[PDB]
């Protein structure tokens, strides 16, 4: 028999800093790198899926996930925590669809998912999520890219990177990214930002990439990733 | 062998070397208790327990460490007796629930499996402490044969031919290995069970003792009951005289 | 739900959490009430408003019912909870029973509320003391005061907050029938005892008066400054 | 269990609440946020803390929230806690509307959220919301109004105030400049840019770094607008042109 | 079965209610008041089920009062009427509903004189004039006939007189006395009770 | 010590200190003696006064017509356990119309007393009981402790200086089975006497007796009703 | 740091022992059980001549035949007193009779150690009551006086004192008590002992005096009547 | 600054300054406290489970000492770590599998069972009141659509599919062994996979064991029924290694 703790595990330090959120930020800043780029006619999301052994089945688990027909996800941080947020995101997307009969605006999903993240910075007996989310979407004929993080704060991006070498990946994008890309160009500059932080040789098995357009959201097949890897 | 201050207060906290000390300290409580024994024979299972006389003011038969959990199932306990009784009550309810749901006597292995789940549940949380005892479960039928199981504070359960728990679990096991129990009748096993308790007993540290004995085999028609005053005293005499 | 005992006894037999709440009231703004013959008057101070701030909002005189009003000292955010709980209770006593609340009853409720917060799981005590002013239906004037512990007593005159020890001692020296004779001099008695401790200036003084049968009156910074003139004309001279 | 309890809703020996005052520190490190009350309106002006060449600018605002037909607020502190409170502010506003069929008076809406924030300091053993809020609005009782909200759950009505970074410097700057009863919205807009420029960190000021929202009463309707980039540009440059006329 | 009536003019509201407290076949009271003071300028006239009327009316009365204490100003006649409408409508699809028919008269400093009619179903309607009870069937036509939106108080009391005389002549029930009060700029004024 | 603030914390030695600390509360209470013959079960307890002006504490309590108890330790924990025992005996008579066998009632205490020793935030029962009853199996003397453990005994003593009484009974335990009731009570009194210091002996004010058996229901003799037993006394020797 | 239901190595609950200590800071109260009635007396402890005299109530009425003297944390006591008053009227409703002084005291004693943190209600007690109580009255067993403290333990007393000066007043009663004392001597003794152990002089407005005797009900003494018993110093 | 700590981050599942969960990391060390090593390998036509069966004495009923468990007709698992912790996870897995079929009407896929156990394991990682399970579940079975499957879940909540995998004390040495056997492409038959698994455990521990000393559970395309091999059948594959 059990009954949980009712007190917050995230409190204010004398400096005015919620240390557990910043400590959760450290968990994502140390995870595998991930990049998202808004590209005028679509969005691209790519991640390092280096399992660091040939024994793994590269096809079994995925890091780039669909939330609905028009929304996708990537993360940097803890895999298990991310899974919780994916499941919650998918349910929120359906809850919205059932009520309004209209694909959830990406902005509205992110707000709803970010609120779930906020809960774990104030609720009792729990630690915050050690994941930052990168959420892409297409609604009203416009591409969207959003970032959610352990704080429960959310941001809108033209392009960004997170995880290992997120600082170097960001400056690279500042110089490299220009507005009004075509989507197929964005996959290149996404894989290029990923190459900056890699360490090893890139095969279609080592990285995972998803795309979002007017036709919806899908993850690229291993054969498609190979064709961009040249 | 132990960890101070932090990692040994709660059962919801792992120690740096991957250990739950709260379970291990509860396992220490049983190691301090007097020895309980039980060995599987050809046609049943016998139990033997040394019961240390704290005061001569207590009744002969007080602090029974041999229980009837179900008509065909007997329990032998060692450790914090207060916990041992609650687990005896939990085990009773489980055997009762099984008949209510399925219509026949609980298979012993399953009874052990079920009670073990309940024990284990008290090893995961800060809200509760682990059970400070270890117990054996014995039964007999013509279908399943003679069966003997033992559960400890972690929630682990295994089958046995011979088993012992408490102070001198080691002194008992080496004496049990000597027996060809796979061929022995349960009338014979009682005599040997009685002498092993006497050998195991420390008559120079502990003051004195009583011997508790249980049945569960063909001679009892499959029902678990106490060994008669007559048969016990023959086995007690056997124990005292082959002690030389 | 949060089930931790917040307020517990110390080895010396002290309720530290309740005592800390009394430190909060001692840090509070000066509040003084005095019972007259025909009227009762409250006065509240240590206002120190930035004069960039609209002061209609930060008023420490509150009316609980038609015939009951109160002043507080300490954590002003805590006070608002107590005040509105007392306002709800004022309307419930009117629903369960025909009669309006007696001053002693509302004081007893506020006191029972504060007491409950010293012995209940999960919560800290309130950080306010109250001065409750009202009239009986028979017309006899009543003044009461409460504190974080949950105790309440009736007073002829009293002060709570910072400079309470100083103003209280003044009232003991200055509370006779010569001062209570008129309605004006009792109001003056408040202002004098008030201006005795505050960083001087009638501009920092908000005080309320209520007559036996009249609705509560909050005074014009005109009316009070007129009385601050009758003190300075009779200070250099007297 | 009690070994892990931080005891958030507890009294300190001095008679003060630690978590509340520690939350106050969080506000100081957040963006500078000012509100000024005028005769024919009221405005919010706040420092944008989300600035980057790579940010997308999807929403109308970063720190300004519309809560009501006749009310808007601005925020300083942890933005997630801010989102929780502003959504709740929008709810309380609608509940009042549903019940009485007229908009919630300004002070009342503020009071309601303050009661929730105060409850978080007394019971429940939770951390308080690390947010200070500036409310601006119009009701039929007190006209144009400005309010300040503390994480303590304490509130006050102001003619001019500021919260966040270099807050104390910004208010004493306003204390000298603010002309009581004589302030027009044009005067208050100019003062906002003046106070911000001295108070802000990066020094020159920019239309990407500041956010300004005006609340006016036009044609029997309360009009709320978040100022366009072309408008902020002219507001900064009119102060810049006056900074060049200050020498001889 | 009781009677309520309201007449709204250009700058005033005239209200009247019968003074009978009836049980089965007997008149228990000759001088019962069916008006409730909510504010200085809001009256709530209630009618219907015996135990339900006073309990409901006072609950609303005490909450309008609570609002005044909590805010230092009173509810507008509209806000009041809409509050009482919400409270009745929420009890409609419940295990215990209130069978009360009510009339809210009030004066707003901005909007002016107001008269609100409410069902036991909790449908709210603003009217220049209205009446509750079976008497309405006999009086609403008289009101329809002689009402102009610019009616003076002298003429309005005379119009109420014409309506109450009809209740004596044609209505089967015995209602000999009525409470008469006027709401305006200065508040609620008790007027000479009309007896027959 | 840090292994001794909660019942859910095991000591490295394999022990629970909070159970043992509760066991100390029993030893601090005044002595009480239980013994039985083949026909009767007798409780003899020593009443204690904090001052000479205050009366003596109740030591022996009613449970049912066939069951009685003597307490040692905390008063409230004793009263709580007494009410549980009474409720169990009531439910037994309500349902089965026959008195609850002593063995089973004690087993229920053993099960109930165990619960709080295993849950965090809870505590052990600060009382030990001596239970005298009569049923189909004849007279019974039972012993309960803060630890949920319980014992079936021929005779027992618990409380302050109960070791002296324990040794007396241990010598004369073979005597009790053929004892007449009057001889049985004197044995109980003689053991209780051993607990007292040499200066003082059993008085009519400080001795309480409870008796249940084949002849009669459980009865408590206190003051005037007690002197028949005390009179006829072999003198205190050494 | 520990929990509220923690045993000392000695064998006591810390919070209880600390609650006993809180009473040692409370004003002294005396009760005397006379064969012809019970008298209760207490010092008010006026902090200022501005405080209203009859405002402090450390002796209250529970029932027609029962009086209760209180010491320690006054705020804790009045929660317990309302509970005592509720019990008498619940019992009156159910049984159409007045409760015994023992049962009333026993009822209040049931709330004793009903405090805790975990495995408890939302409104369950966090701590004990820093109060001692003297229940004095007349039932069908003559006049009686009972004493109760936060341990829950309650016992009858022929005469008892509790408060700051407890031991001093206890010794003064010890050498001045006959179980045959008259009620005239009973009120006198309490008034004589009260002035000895106090920091302030005995005034007519300084103390509360109460009597419960077989014939007449519980009586709160009026200032004029107090001046007749303070006439015989 | 690797391996820094502050607060109660070593005791409860909250973050360290680095952003780690030490209590989760300690739970992996609890897997080795079992003192046993588990190996699983996948072929084209099968999946094979293998683990050391240590029996301290002949007093133990040898038939009751096992870390091989059946969750479903089609799905089996090998458990590594604390015995009682492992049994709880098995019971919960059976519950989840039977629960799945009641809601959805088809046999639970090996990958889906693993994810479900992982999501539950995640909860012990985020909530402070309970410790993670110091055990390791390697699942096998045949997906009607995607061929043979081998899946592993964590006390961390991590889950993945594998060509081959080890767990426990000699994990790290046996994963390196398996990598060398993977690089070279054999014909992954039933015999090849069984022996690859057996020879892996016989080299890292260096025993050359009796049939009684190990346990083998298999799953095959022709016979998707999860079967534990018993003494006589293991003995055949052991004398087949010595040819
Ligand atoms: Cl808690
Ligand atoms: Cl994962
Ligand atoms: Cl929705
Ligand atoms: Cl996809
Ligand atoms: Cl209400
Ligand atoms: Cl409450
Ligand atoms: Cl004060
Ligand atoms: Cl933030
Ligand atoms: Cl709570
Ligand atoms: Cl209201
Ligand atoms: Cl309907
Ligand atoms: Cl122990
Ligand atoms: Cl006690
Ligand atoms: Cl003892
Ligand atoms: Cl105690
Ligand atoms: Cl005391
Ligand atoms: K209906
Ligand atoms: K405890």
């Amino acid at each position: 028999a059990k009954r949980g703790y009712s007190f917050s595990l995230t409190t204010f330090s004398p400096s005015g800093k919620l240390v557990q959120i910043e400590y959760a930020l450290a968990a994502v800043a140390g995870g595998a790198p991930s990049v998202g780029i808004k590209a005028a006619n679509g969005v691209v999301l790519a991640t390092e899926k280096k399992q660091k052994s040939i024994l793994y089945d590269e096809r079994s688990v995925h890091k780039v996930e669909p939330i609905t027909k028009h929304i996708g996800l990537v993360y940097s941080g803890m895999g298990p925590d991310y899974r919780v947020l994916v499941h919650r995101a998918r349910k929120l997307a359906q809850q919205y669809y059932l009520v309004y009969q209209e694909p959830i605006p990406t902005a509205q999903l992110v707000q709803r998912v970010a609120s779930v993240m906020q809960e774990y910075t104030q609720s009792g007996g729990v630690r915050p999520f050690g994941v930052s989310l990168l959420i892409c979407g297409w609604n009203e004929g416009r591409p969207y890219l959003f970032q959610s993080d352990p704080s429960g704060a959310y941001f809108a991006w033209k392009a960004t990177a997170m995880g290992k070498n997120y600082v170097n990946g960001k400056t690279f994008l500042e110089k490299r990214y220009n507005e009004d890309l075509e989507l197929e160009d964005a996959i290149h500059t996404a894989i290029l930002t990923l190459k900056e932080s890699f360490e090893g040789q890139m095969t279609e098995d080592n990285i995972e990439v998803g795309i979002c357009n007017e036709a919806g959201f899908r993850r690229l097949t291993p054969t498609e990733v190979r064709d961009y890897l040249a | 062998s132990s960890i101070g201050t932090g990692y040994d207060l709660s059962a919801s906290t792992f120690s740096p070397d991957g250990r739950v000390f709260q379970v291990e300290y509860a396992m220490k409580a049983v190691e301090n208790s007097s020895t309980a024994i039980g060995i599987r024979c050809k046609d049943g299972v016998v139990f033997g327990v040394e019961k240390l006389v704290l005061s001569k003011l207590y009744e002969e038969g007080s602090n029974k460490r041999l229980f009837n959990v179900d008509r065909h199932v007997g329990m032998a306990v060692a450790g914090l007796l207060a916990d041992a009784r609650s687990l005896a009550d939990i085990a009773r309810e489980e055997a009762s629930n099984f008949r209510s749901n399925f219509g026949y006597n609980i298979p012993l292995k399953h009874l052990a499996d079920r009670v073990a789940m309940y024990v284990h549940a008290y090893t995961l949380y800060s809200a509760v402490r682990p059970f400070g005892c270890s117990f054996m479960l014995g039964s007999y039928s013509a279908n399943d044969g003679a069966q003997l199981y033992m559960i400890d504070p972690s929630g682990v359960s295994y089958g046995y031919w011979g088993c012992a728990i408490g102070k001198a679990r080691q002194a008992a096991k080496t004496e049990i290995e000597k027996l060809q129990m796979k061929e022995m009748t349960c009338r014979d096993v009682v005599k040997e069970v009685a002498k092993i308790i006497y050998i195991v007993h420390d008559e120079v540290k502990d003051k004195a003792f009583e011997l508790e004995l249980s049945w569960v085999g063909e001679l009892t028609k499959g029902r678990h009951e106490i060994v008669p005053k007559d048969i016990r005293e023959e086995a007690e005499k056997y124990a005292k005289e082959s002690l030389k | 739900s949060y089930d931790r005992a917040i307020t517990v006894f110390s080895p010396d037999g002290h309720l530290f959490q309740v005592e800390y709440a009394q430190e909060a009231v001692k840090k509070g703004s000066t509040a003084v009430g005095v019972r007259g013959k025909d009227i009762v008057v409250l006065g509240v101070e240590k206002k120190s408003v930035a004069k960039l701030q609209d002061e209609r909002t930060v008023r420490k005189i509150c009316a609980l019912d038609d015939n009951v009003c109160m002043a507080f000292a300490g954590l002003t955010a805590d006070a608002r909870i107590v005040i509105n709980r007392a306002r709800v209770e004022c309307q419930s006593h009117r629903l369960t029973v025909e009669d309006p609340v007696t001053v002693e009853y509302i004081t007893r409720y506020i006191a029972s509320l504060k007491q409950r917060y010293t012995q209940s799981n999960g919560r800290r005590p309130f950080g306010i003391s109250a001065l409750i002013v009202g009239f009986d239906f028979d017309g006899t004037p009543r003044l009461y005061q409460t504190d974080p512990s949950g105790t309440y007593h009736a007073w002829k005159a009293n002060a709570i907050g910072r400079g309470a020890k100083s103003v209280r001692e003044f009232l003991e020296k200055n509370y006779t029938d010569d001062a209570i004779e008129t309605d004006d001099l009792t109001i003056k008695l408040v202002i004098k005892a008030l201006l005795e401790v505050v960083q001087s200036g009638g501009k920092n003084i908000e005080l309320a008066v209520m007559r036996r049968d009249q609705p509560l009156k909050i005074l014009n910074p005109e009316e009070i400054e007129k009385y601050v003139a009758e003190i300075e004309k009779e200070k250099e001279e007297n | 269990s009690r070994r892990y309890d931080s005891r958030t809703t507890i009294f300190s020996p001095e008679g003060r609440l630690y978590q509340v005052e520690y939350a106050m520190e969080a506000i100081g490190h957040a963006g500078t946020c000012l509100g000024i009350l005028a005769n024919d309106g009221v405005l919010l002006a706040a420092e944008r803390r989300n600035i980057h060449k790579l940010l997308d600018e999807v929403f109308f605002s970063e720190k300004i929230y519309k809560l009501n037909e006749d009310m808007a607020c601005s925020v300083a502190g942890i933005t997630s806690d801010a989102n929780v409170l502003t959504n709740e502010l929008r709810l309380i506003a609608q509940r009042y509307l549903l019940q009485y069929q007229e908009p919630i008076p300004c002070e009342q809406l503020v009071t309601a959220l303050c009661d929730i924030k105060q409850a978080y300091t007394q019971f429940g053993g939770k951390r308080p919301f690390g947010v200070s809020l500036l409310y601006i609005g119009w009701d039929k009782h007190y006209g144009f109004q400005l309010y300040q909200s503390d994480p303590s759950g304490n509130y006050g009505g102001w003619k001019a105030t500021c919260i966040g970074n270099n807050s104390a410097a910004a208010v004493s700057m306003l204390k000298q400049d603010y002309k009581e009863g004589e302030m027009t919205l044009k005067s208050a807009l100019a003062l906002a840019v003046k106070v911000l420029n001295k108070t802000m960190d990066v020094s020159k000021l920019s239309a990407e770094k500041v956010e300004i929202a005006t609340l006016t009463r036009e044609s029997g309707k309360t009009v709320i607008r978040v100022l366009k980039q072309k408008e902020v540009e002219q507001l900064i440059k009119k102060h810049e042109e006056e900074e060049a006329k200050a020498e001889r | 079965m009781e009677y309520l009536i309201g007449i709204q003019g250009p700058d005033y509201v005239l209200v009247a209610s019968d003074r009978v407290a009836a049980s089965n076949i007997v008149q228990m009271k000759d001088d019962h008041d069916k008006m409730f003071k909510m504010s200085e300028k809001i009256l709530l006239l209630c009618v219907g089920e015996a135990g339900d009327t006073v309990q409901f009316a006072e609950y609303i009365q005490k909450n309008v009062q609570l609002y005044k204490m909590r805010n230092g100003y009173e509810l507008s006649p509209t806000a009041a009427a809409n509050f009482t409408r919400r409270n009745l409508a929420d009890c409609l699809r419940s295990r215990t509903p209130y069978h009360v028919n009510l009339l809210l008269a009030g004066y707003d400093e901005h909007e002016g004189p107001a008269l609100y009619y409410m069902d036991y179903l909790a449908a709210l309607a603003k009217a220049p004039f209205a009446a509750h009870g079976y008497g309405a069937f006999l009086t609403l036509s008289i009101l329809d006939r002689y009402y102009t939106p610019t009616i003076s108080r002298e003429r309005a009391v005379e119009l109420l007189r014409k309506c109450l005389e009809e209740l004596q002549k044609r209505f089967i029930l015995n209602l000999p006395t009525f409470s008469v009060r006027v709401i305006d700029k200065d508040g609620i004024h008790n007027l000479e009770n009309i007896a027959f | 010590n840090q292994y001794d603030n909660d019942v859910t914390v095991w000591s490295p030695q394999g022990r629970i200190h909070q159970i043992e600390y509760a066991m100390e509360a029993v030893k601090q209470g005044s002595a009480t003696v239980g013994l039985k013959s083949k026909t009767h079960a007798v409780l003899v307890a020593l009443k204690r006064a904090q001052s000479e002006l205050a009366a003596h504490q109740k030591k022996i309590l009613h449970v049912d017509n066939h069951i009685g108890i003597s307490i040692a330790g905390l008063t409230a924990d004793a009263r709580l356990l007494c009410n549980f025992m009474r409720q169990e005996c009531l439910d037994s008579r309500f349902v089965f119309d026959r008195p609850l066998p002593v063995s089973r009632l004690v087993s229920l205490i053993g099960s109930k007393t165990q619960i709080p020793t295993q849950r965090y935030g809870r505590r052990p029962y600060g009382v030990g009981l001596l239970i005298a009853g009569y049923d189909d199996m004849g007279p019974h003397i039972f012993q309960t402790c803060p630890s949920a453990n319980y014992f079936d005994c021929r005779a027992m003593s618990i409380g302050a200086r109960s070791q002296s009484a324990r040794t007396y009974l241990e010598r004369h335990m073979s005597e009790f089975m053929e004892c007449n009731l009057d001889e049985l009570v004197k044995h109980g009194l003689r053991a209780l006497r051993e607990t007292l210091p040499a200066e003082q002996d059993l008085t009519t004010k400080n001795v309480s007796i409870g008796i249940v058996g084949k002849d009669l229901e459980f009865t408590i003799y206190d003051d005037d009703d007690v002197s028949p037993f005390l009179d006829g006394l072999e003198e205190r020797p050494q | 740091d520990r929990g509220v239901n923690t045993f000392s190595p000695e064998g006591r609950l810390f919070q209880v022992e600390y609650a006993i200590e809180a009473i040692k800071l409370g004003s002294t109260a005396i009760g005397i059980q006379t064969s012809e009635g019970v008298c209760l007396a207490v010092e008010k402890r006026i902090t200022s001549p501005l405080m209203e005299p009859s405002s402090i109530e450390k002796i209250v009425e529970i029932d027609a035949h029962i009086g209760c003297a209180m010491s320690g944390l006054i705020a804790d006591a009045k929660t317990l007193i309302d509970k005592a008053r509720v019990e008498t009227q619940n019992h009156w409703f159910t049984y159409n009779e007045t409760m015994t002084v023992e049962s009333v005291t026993q009822a209040v004693s049931n709330l004793a150690l009903q405090f805790g943190e975990e495995d408890a209600d939302p409104g369950a007690m966090s701590r004990p009551f820093g109060v001692a109580l003297l229940f004095g009255g007349v039932d069908e067993k003559g006049p009686q006086l009972f004493h109760m403290d936060p341990s829950g333990t309650f016992v009858q007393c022929d005469a008892r004192a509790i408060g700051s000066a407890s031991e001093g007043a206890q010794s003064s009663l010890q050498e001045v008590y006959h179980k045959s004392m008259t009620l005239k001597e009973a009120i006198k003794s309490s008034l004589i002992i009260l002035k000895q152990v106090m920091e302030e002089k005995l005034n007519a407005t300084n103390i509360e005096l109460a009597t419960v005797q077989p014939g007449q009900n519980f009586h709160m003494f009026t200032k004029e009547e107090l001046e007749e018993v303070i006439k015989d110093i | 600054s690797r391996g820094s700590s502050a607060g109660f981050d070593r005791h409860i599942t909250i973050f360290s300054p680095e952003g780690r969960l030490y209590q989760v990391e300690y739970a992996f060390k609890a897997i080795n406290q079992g003192g046993l090593t588990s190996v699983a390998v996948r072929g084209k036509d099968c999946a094979v489970i293998v683990t050391q069966k240590k029996v301290p004495d002949k007093l133990l009923d040898s038939s009751t000492v096992t870390h091989l468990f059946k969750i479903t007709e089609s799905i089996g698992c090998v458990m590594t770590g604390m015995t009682a912790d492992s049994r709880s996870q098995v019971q919960r897995a059976r519950y989840e599998a039977a629960n799945w079929k009641y809601k959805y009407g088809y046999e639970i896929p090996v990958d889906m069972l693993c994810k479900r156990i992982a999501d539950i394991s995640q909860v012990y990682t985020q909530n402070a009141e309970m410790r993670p399970l110091g055990c390791c579940m390697i699942l096998i079975g045949i997906d009607e659509e995607q061929g043979p499957q081998v899946y592993k879940c964590d006390p961390a909540g991590y889950y993945c599919g594998f060509k081959a995998t080890a767990a426990g004390v000699k994990q790290t040495e046996s994963t390196s062994f398996l990598e060398k056997k993977v690089k070279k492409k054999f014909d992954w038959t039933f015999e090849q996979t069984v022996e690859t698994a057996i020879t892996c455990l016989s080299t890292v521990l260096s025993i050359d064991f009796k049939p009684s000393e190990i346990e083998v559970g298999v799953v095959t395309v022709e016979n998707p029924k999860f079967r534990i091999l018993t003494e006589a059948e293991i003995d055949a594959h052991l004398v087949a290694l010595a040819e």
